[PDB]
């Protein structure tokens, strides 16, 4: 039978829905380029940007290496990049 | 004893197919 | 003693006979190695 | 006629709305040169 | 399909040190690791039928 | 309620997401992931 | 006419997508396990945790991405946001794993909700409530894996990572380790996969090469409606076609579709317990018999030896980064290797 | 002493809390508002 | 032998095998594709060395 | 049927088969008490887990 | 046709017969305890605590008999290495006996019960029907639980009038059963500490009777009453097995972890007391705190009990075993019988080197040899045609102290390698390996065939959770669905709430 | 080979008791009506 | 801190003009509910 | 002892089949009437 909602097919085929997401729809679009663009994506999550993966002439692996001290132990690996 | 005793099941899974083929359960309709 | 009302009586057909065969034969041979090891 | 805003309204927004953002976040990505 | 057209050496993806970084250090990621086990059983399968560098066969 | 027809829209969803998988897999190429 | 009832009836109302008291556990827990997944190989890294490149970010496509565990040093900590390690800080909350935890556990309360969900439909529309029953056996698989098995190893680093090629490097280590093939639990559960797949294809075949000709079309689709009372395909017919052809064929549809229920479902749940098992490293790694043999044989061999050197070789050069937190060092001329090679 | 640990333990609580305080309280007012016609 | 390298390799339960090691092994590397049937080995003996039974299977 | 002495003594035990409290009865007051279970189940297991560390306890085998 | 995987529900509408039923898996279980102790007092062997304990036999009951205060035999033995001793009767073979002859006294009262199953107790007065009283009973025996639990840790584990319980130093040692003081503290929550073990059958004795005699008063509501089924006893059977293997998951997860409740010098040490080099570091400490105080290298070393050093070896790490390497530890690696001490490797130049000791994961493990900062230095190889490192190569001896081979010093590469292989497994101990023929191949402890066996049977009862669960709530619909079910109902929008014919 | 001795009553064992559990059934059911 | 102003701002005038066009249709629908 | 090694399954079977057989008798025989 039938629910009560209207259905997609002459939502998705009717002007108003598409006025509505002709803008929607691309503007999300660039936010989401902006995203990381802006390089914020690398600092939100704390990604290594390709040149901060290791130093200059470093070639051993950040690791962590003790469960209660990990918040500074990376602390310290970000800090000898400098 | 080992080659004995996979053989010997072996032989019974034969048999045991020879059994449920020929003598099955005859399916009837009604 | 009067009898129990709650007695039933217990069934297993030809085909069931066939497939309980299979199943166990089956669990033999592929377990046997392992307890001969 | 129909209602509007619903149930399935958010249903579907919940998952749409964060996809299309993905989708040009990882269309940024196509061009970060190394 | 699949194994009938990986007989004649079309395998499978490719990925080994395809991410690098800005200098030039390979970084690895899942791919590179399945590499690692894949190289373990090459050098092992069939440990005295080669006499040659390369298993083109 | 249909005003535009739903087989152009079918097109026009179809072919935007031909463009953009496909640039992904022309990203695969060029930049970070291309080996090179 | 309380609070409860008025509650009651607008969880249950018949609407587009059903909610129910099962989806006040079930919906914010299957959407959080899934978006942090999909936000996790967007954009989250595994670099201080594992050493590799996990990201659409940082350069891996849709097989390498991967929401890798956490580090071996973590233990078997939940990794909570507010927890003692990352205090608070989400960024470095993702820098250590936090996202795998944040997954494995909104996902199991999610199946959870979802079996739950099952339940509850069932009740509602007066049907039997099989197919929550059937829905055990994807649960104790995914507890079994995710969630036993790290435990009983050092730490959830050795649990899957959720990612195509993570999943990949999960099996051949379980081949290099634990012989995981030669399990007999794992073969069960083969036999319940491939067996369910063999039911699946050929039950579906033999219903479509036996129906009646209720239409007048050559696409035989549009002659059914499901509000029939006889059967769409002779049953009869079938029967004498698979008795000449294989041996026997089934007479009872209740039992034919009962056993496409037991096959698949007992697979898993076997292949469970052997995973249980070697949680503890309870392997079926070796028979005794052909290693006494073989040690003072050296002319004794068979496929099972053959597949040792196998192991001992994945396990040789794949340690070292795997497990990068043993240090793992080891010179050019301790590697096992046949000739050339 | 009230450890860091315990005082992470009283943020999560909370938290816990305020989300299923929201979450019903939300949902006890939709179903006021939208009873079913008997 | 399967790889043709004078190297035998035991398959059946009578040559200490059971049901989850036993197996039928192929043909030898030696004879590679070509066809092996029991009338161009010398005899059975010759025959069952190099993997004979494996291609008529 | 059959009685015995100790069936007779019993009886009285086995005798309220089907009765109930009307309403609700004291279901508000069990559900507050399953709360207070769950959170002190979360401490114990927050403990050995090692993510909830108080003052003076030592989860290890020097305790 | 009764089905056979439903012969046994002809006794859900017979009390009697139920009673009958389950007096009889009693006499089960407890004549299965009495003969397997008398099989564990007939395989063992109590002439040495330190290197053949009980855990390296094979003993099953054997340490959950000494976790509760029996430790003494009537022959004249205790496990502790005593001898001269009166247990008085309650031994190990009291304690099996005991459950010997109340095996049969259970299967006596099962035949009466089964007899006479038409009693007047079990009749409903107003009906006439079989009938259990299902919310009192509970009420009646959970007070009788929080009694025997108040009891137990009252009386038993303190001491007032019991033996205590098995307590043991962090290195288990010196383990003796000593009484226990209740620890109400916060430390009391501490899986590690006995007082904890005694506070909780204290205090979960007082609340279970208070609940006891709430649970008898109170009838249950019946918004609670319906909705659980509590007039259908399969509903008891649905929950039961829930709360069953809930314990069944911490019982496994204690065992393999580690608590005051396993002790080492029972059921074997862990696995990671073996992860992070637990026995070697205090090993170590004694080492540094004989050096510092004037001893010499062979002094220190002579100071480490073999107990201690025993413990410091992989062959005693519970996750090396297999699913299929059945019998005791002392079938693979043999019968421990000597230490011959600590191992210590130096290269030509003098160096002291160290072996890289083998993980839990690998079943072979590469012998490589380090200094003392991470760099090799030996080895041996596999292709020798660019070998660097090898033995030979190095001129790598291997030195002893303590043990049997206090002093010694071997030079040629065949004997100093075949120590080196043995020290990736920590300490090296000399096995006997002809009294019962072991093969050499690694087995595991009871803590981990315990581990393994309630792991798994807690995920089976789950199944048991839901099936039972599920024929409970589905009891109308168990033999088939309404033959003439309206599709009104299940089709969509037809009425505003799934199910209910009210609200169209 | 040296396999273990108990192996054998293992498997007997292990494919006779549950056997007969079925033969026992099923001729009992036969004799029926 | 600007870069959230930027990478957000696009949510604020898309979520503005969708509101913008539907208000006529989103309180018919609540003045309906009561 | 050095006991023979096959004399336990000697003696299980001995006891086993021939028990068994008289069980299969006796409950189709009840089953009857
Ligand atoms: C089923 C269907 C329904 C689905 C359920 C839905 C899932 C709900 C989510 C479950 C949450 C489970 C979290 C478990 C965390 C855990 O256990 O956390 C682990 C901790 C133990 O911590 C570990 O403890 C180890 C032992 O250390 C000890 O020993 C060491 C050796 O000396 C040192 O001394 C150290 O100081 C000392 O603490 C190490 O320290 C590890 O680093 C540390 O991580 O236990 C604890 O929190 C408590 C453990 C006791 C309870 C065990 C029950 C839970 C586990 C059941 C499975 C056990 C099976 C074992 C595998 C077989
Ligand atoms: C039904 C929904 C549901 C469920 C079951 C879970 C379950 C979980 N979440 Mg999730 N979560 C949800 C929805 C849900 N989540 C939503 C909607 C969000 C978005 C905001 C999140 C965001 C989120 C984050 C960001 C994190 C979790 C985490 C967790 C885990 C730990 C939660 C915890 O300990 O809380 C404890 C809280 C309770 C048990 C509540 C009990 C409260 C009772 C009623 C007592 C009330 C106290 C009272 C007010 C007195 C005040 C106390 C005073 C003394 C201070 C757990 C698996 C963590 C995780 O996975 O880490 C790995 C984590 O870091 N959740
Ligand atoms: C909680 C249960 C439990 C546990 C943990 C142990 C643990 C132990 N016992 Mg004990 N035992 C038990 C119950 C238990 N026992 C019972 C009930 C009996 C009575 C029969 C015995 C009789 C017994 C004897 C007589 C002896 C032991 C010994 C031992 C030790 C050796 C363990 C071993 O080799 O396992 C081996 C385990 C396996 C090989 C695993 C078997 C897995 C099966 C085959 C899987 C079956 C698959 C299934 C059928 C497929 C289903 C298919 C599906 C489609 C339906 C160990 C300490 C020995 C010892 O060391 O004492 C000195 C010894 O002499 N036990
Ligand atoms: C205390 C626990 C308990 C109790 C009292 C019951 C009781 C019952 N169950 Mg349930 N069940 C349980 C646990 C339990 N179950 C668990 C844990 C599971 C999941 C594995 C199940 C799964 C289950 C299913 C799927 C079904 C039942 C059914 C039944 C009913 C008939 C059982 C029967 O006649 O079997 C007769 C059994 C035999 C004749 C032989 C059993 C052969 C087994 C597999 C091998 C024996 C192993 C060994 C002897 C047992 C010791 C195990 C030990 C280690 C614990 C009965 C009311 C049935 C039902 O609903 O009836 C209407 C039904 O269909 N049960
Ligand atoms: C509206 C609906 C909203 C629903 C939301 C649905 C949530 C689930 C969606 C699943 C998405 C998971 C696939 C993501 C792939 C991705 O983003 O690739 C994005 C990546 C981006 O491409 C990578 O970009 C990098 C930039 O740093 C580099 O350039 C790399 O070289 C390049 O590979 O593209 C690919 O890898 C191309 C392959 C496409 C993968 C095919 C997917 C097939 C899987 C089907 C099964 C999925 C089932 C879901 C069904 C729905
Ligand atoms: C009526 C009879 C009932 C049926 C009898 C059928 C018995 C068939 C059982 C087959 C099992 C045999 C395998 C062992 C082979 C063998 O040699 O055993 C022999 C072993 C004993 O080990 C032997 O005995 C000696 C020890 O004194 C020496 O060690 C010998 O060298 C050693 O061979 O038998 C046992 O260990 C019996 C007890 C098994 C305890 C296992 C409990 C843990 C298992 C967990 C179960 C979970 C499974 C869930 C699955 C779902
Ligand atoms: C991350 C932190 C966590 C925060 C947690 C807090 C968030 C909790 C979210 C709970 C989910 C609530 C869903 C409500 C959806 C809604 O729009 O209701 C539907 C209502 C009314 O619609 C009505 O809808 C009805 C159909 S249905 O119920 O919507 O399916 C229809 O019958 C009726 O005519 C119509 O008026 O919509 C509005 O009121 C329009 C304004
Ligand atoms: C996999 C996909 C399923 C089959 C593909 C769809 C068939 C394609 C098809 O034939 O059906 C199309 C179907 C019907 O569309 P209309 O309602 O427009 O009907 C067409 C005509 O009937 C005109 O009324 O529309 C939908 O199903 C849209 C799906 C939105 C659903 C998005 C998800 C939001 C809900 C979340 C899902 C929750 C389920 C609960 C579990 C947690
Ligand atoms: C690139 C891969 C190429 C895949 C080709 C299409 C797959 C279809 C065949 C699957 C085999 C299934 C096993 C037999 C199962 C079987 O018998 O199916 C029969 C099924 C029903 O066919 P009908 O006889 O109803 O009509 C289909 C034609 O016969 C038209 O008369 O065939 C189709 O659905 C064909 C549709 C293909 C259109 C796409
Ligand atoms: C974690 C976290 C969280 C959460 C988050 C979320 C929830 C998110 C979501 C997210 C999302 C929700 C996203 C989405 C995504 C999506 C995507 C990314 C998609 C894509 C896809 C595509 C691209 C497609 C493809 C395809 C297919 C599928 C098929 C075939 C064809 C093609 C190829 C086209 C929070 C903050 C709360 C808290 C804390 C943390
Ligand atoms: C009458 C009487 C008497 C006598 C008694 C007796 C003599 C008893 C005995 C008893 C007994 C002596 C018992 C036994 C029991 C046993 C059991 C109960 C067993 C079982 C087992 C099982 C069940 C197991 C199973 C299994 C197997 C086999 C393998 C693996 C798996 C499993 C574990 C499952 C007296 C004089 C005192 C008094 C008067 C009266
Ligand atoms: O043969 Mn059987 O496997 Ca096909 O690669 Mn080449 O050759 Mn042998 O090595 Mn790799
Ligand atoms: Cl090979
Ligand atoms: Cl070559």
């Amino acid at each position: 039978g039938t629910t009560g909602e209207r259905p997609f097919s002459d939502i998705i085929t009717s002007v108003r829905y598409w006025v509505i997401h002709s803008i929607t729809i691309p503007a999300l679009f660039i936010a989401g380029w902006l995203f990381v663009s802006t390089g914020l994506a690398y600092d939100v999550f704390g990604t290594p940007r390709p040149d901060s993966y290791y130093a200059q002439e470093q070639r051993s692996i950040p690791l962590v290496t003790d469960r209660f001290e990990a918040k500074q132990q990376v602390e310290t690996f970000l800090e000898q990049l400098k | 004893m080992e080659t004995i005793t996979y053989v010997f099941i072996f032989a019974c899974i034969i048999a045991l197919f020879f059994f449920a083929i020929f003598f099955r359960e005859p399916p009837r309709i009604t | 003693m009067e009898p129990n009302p709650n007695r039933q009586p217990v069934e297993l057909n030809r085909t069931s006979l066939y497939l309980g065969l299979l199943l166990i034969l089956v669990l033999a041979l592929l377990f046997s190695s392992y307890f001969f090891n | 006629s129909y209602p509007i805003f619903t149930v399935r309204w958010v249903a579907v927004h919940t998952l749409a709305v964060p996809t299309i953002f993905f989708l040009g976040a990882i269309a940024a990505m196509q061009f970060i040169q190394r | 399909l699949g194994i009938s057209t990986m007989a004649f050496n079309l395998n499978g993806f490719n990925f080994n040190h395809s991410v690098i970084d800005a200098k030039g250090n390979v970084i690895n990621t899942w791919a590179d690791i399945i590499n690692r086990a894949n190289l373990g059983m090459e050098v092992m399968h069939e440990r005295n039928a080669h006499n040659f560098p390369l298993d083109l066969a | 309620g249909g005003r535009i027809p739903l087989w152009i829209v079918a097109t026009v969803a179809g072919m935007g997401v031909i463009v953009i998988v496909g640039l992904f897999f022309y990203g695969a190429y060029a930049g970070l992931g291309s080996s090179l | 006419r309380g609070w409860f009832d008025i509650l009651d009836d607008w969880l249950k109302r018949d609407r587009f997508v059903f909610v129910g008291w099962s989806g006040i556990l079930l919906f914010p827990c299957a959407y959080l396990a899934l978006g942090g997944w999909l936000t996790g190989t967007t954009f989250v890294t595994s670099w201080y945790t594992h050493g590799l490149a996990s990201s659409y970010l940082e350069g891996c496509n849709f097989l390498t991405v991967a929401v890798s565990t956490p580090a071996n040093s973590m233990g078997h900590s939940l990794l909570l946001l507010w927890g003692p390690e990352a205090q608070g800080d989400f960024t470095r909350w993702c820098q250590l794993g936090g996202l795998w935890t944040f997954i494995a556990l909104h996902g199991a309360f999610g199946l959870i909700g979802f079996m739950l969900r099952q339940f509850e439909i069932a009740r509602l529309v007066g049907v039997r409530p099989y197919n929550a029953i059937a829905f055990s056996a994807p649960i104790a698989v995914f507890v079994s894996v995710f969630l036993i098995y790290p435990l009983g190893q050092s730490s959830w680093f050795f649990a899957p990572s959720f990612g195509v090629a993570a999943i990949f490097r999960f099996l051949l280590f379980f081949q290099g380790f634990h012989n995981w093939t030669l399990n007999p639990f794992h073969m069960m559960g083969v036999a319940g996969v491939l067996g369910g797949a063999l039911l699946c294809a050929i039950h579906g075949a033999t219903v479509e090469n036996t129906l009646f000709q209720d239409g007048e079309g050559a696409s035989t689709f549009r002659a059914f409606n499901p509000t029939q009372a006889e059967e769409t395909y002779s049953m009869v017919t079938a029967n004498r076609f698979w008795s000449q052809i294989f041996g026997i064929a089934f007479s009872n549809k209740r039992w034919l579709h009962f056993f496409m229920l037991f096959v698949p479902v007992t697979g898993l749940w076997m292949s469970a317990i052997g995973v249980v098992g070697l949680a503890l490293n309870l392997r079926s790694y070796d028979f005794i018999s052909q290693e006494i043999r073989a040690a003072e044989d050296p002319e004794f061999e068979t496929f099972y030896t053959k597949n040792l050197l196998l192991n001992e070789g994945i396990r040789a050069w794949m340690a070292p980064q795997d497990q990068p937190h043993e240090n793992f060092v080891f010179p050019e001329e301790v590697l096992p290797r046949g000739n050339a090679l | 002493t009230i450890t860091p640990s315990l005082k992470g333990f009283f943020i999560g609580l909370l938290s816990g809390a305020v989300v299923l305080g929201l979450t019903f309280a939300v949902l006890i007012a939709i179903s006021q508002i939208d009873k079913v016609q008997r | 032998d399967i790889d043709g390298i004078r190297e035998p390799v035991s398959g059946s339960l009578l040559y200490g095998n059971n049901i989850i090691t036993g197996a039928v092994v192929p043909s030898s590397n030696a004879i590679g594709l070509h066809f092996y049937p029991i009338w161009e080995a010398a005899s059975l003996d010759e025959w069952l060395y190099n993997g004979g039974p494996y291609q008529l299977i | 049927a059959r009685r015995t002495w100790l069936g007779d003594i019993l009886r009285p035990l086995n005798s309220e088969y089907g009765k109930v409290a009307p309403g609700w009865g004291t279901t508000p007051l069990m559900a507050v008490f399953m709360g207070l279970f769950l959170v002190f189940l979360l401490i114990i297991l927050e403990i050995y887990n090692s993510t909830l560390i108080l003052d003076g306890v030592n989860v290890s085998w020097k305790a | 046709g009764l089905p056979w995987y439903r012969v046994h529900t002809v006794l859900i509408n017979d009390p009697g017969r139920l009673i009958a039923a389950h007096l009889m898996h009693t006499a089960l279980v407890a004549g299965w305890a009495g003969s397997m102790a008398l099989y564990e007092l007939a395989t063992f062997d109590p002439s040495d605590p330190v290197l053949n304990p009980m855990w390296r036999q094979g003993m099953f009951v054997l340490p959950f008999m000494a976790r509760l205060g029996v430790t003494g035999s009537w022959s004249g033995w205790s496990i502790t290495g005593e001898t001269g001793i009166d247990p008085g009767f309650w031994s190990f073979e009291g304690v099996a006996l005991a459950h010997i002859v109340l095996s049969g006294l259970l299967f006596l009262a099962a035949c009466w019960h089964w007899v006479y199953w038409d009693l007047e107790l079990f009749r409903d007065p107003r009906t006439g029907e079989p009938a259990l009283d299902l919310p009192k009973m509970f009420g009646i025996h959970l007070f009788l639980a929080g009694l025997l639990c108040f009891g137990f840790g009252a009386f038993h584990l303190t001491g007032l009038f019991g033996p205590g319980m098995w307590v043991s130093d962090p290195y288990g040692l010196t383990g003796s059963v000593q009484p226990v003081a209740p620890e109400w503290g916060p430390d009391g929550f501490n899986p590690y500490n006995p007082g904890g073990v005694v506070a909780h059958h204290i205090a979960a004795g007082i609340v279970g009777i208070i609940a006891g005699l709430f649970h008898i008063l109170v009838r249950p509501p019946q918004r609670l009453y319906k909705a659980l089924r509590m007039g259908n006893i399969e509903t008891v059977l649905s929950s039961s097995i829930a709360a069953v293997f809930f314990a069944a998951f911490v019982v496994a997860g204690t065992m393999w972890y580690g608590s005051a409740t396993t002790p080492i010098e029972l059921f074997g040490p862990t696995r990671y007391q073996w992860d992070s080099s637990y026995f070697q570091q205090e090993i170590n400490r004694r080492v540094q705190a004989s050096l510092a105080s004037g001893a010499t290298l062979e002094e220190a070393w002579s100071a480490i009990p073999e107990k201690l050093a025993f413990y410091d070896y992989i062959g005693n790490n519970p996750a090396k075993g297999g699913l299929f390497r059945t019998g005791p530890m002392n079938k693979g690696d043999g019968i421990a019988q000597a230490w011959k001490g600590h191992a210590v490797f130096r290269n030509k130049e003098g160096e002291e080197l160290f072996v890289r000791r083998m993980p839990a994961f690998f079943e072979s493990f590469p012998v490589i040899l380090t200094d003392k900062n991470g760099v090799v230095k030996a080895d041996i190889p596999f292709r020798r045609a660019e070998s660097k490192y090898s033995f030979e190569q190095q001129g790598v001896t291997v030195s002893f102290y303590g043990g049997e081979l206090n002093g010694q010093t071997f030079t040629d590469p065949p004997t100093v390698k075949s120590y080196a292989r043995k020290a990736i497994f920590g300490e090296i101990f000399e096995f006997d390996t002809e009294t019962l023929n072991s093969d050499g191949i690694f087995r595991t402890s009871p803590r981990g065939w315990f581990t393994f066996a309630h792991a798994v049977f807690a995920l089976l009862f789950f199944f048991g959770h839901i099936w039972h669960g599920a024929r409970t709530l589905f009891r109308d619909v168990f033999s088939g669905i309404d033959p003439e079910l309206s599709p009104e109902q299940v089709e969509w929008g037809f009425y505003q709430k799934v199910g209910d014919v009210t609200t169209r | 080979m040296e396999v273990n001795q108990l192996g054998l009553i293992a498997t007997a064992l292990f494919v006779l008791v549950p056997s007969v559990f079925l033969i026992i059934l099923y001729v009992q059911t036969e004799s029926q009506q | 801190d600007w870069r959230v102003l930027v990478v957000l701002l696009p949510v604020l005038l898309a979520a503005g003009w969708a509101v913008r066009n539907i208000l006529p249709y989103a309180v018919k629908q609540v003045q309906k509910l009561l």
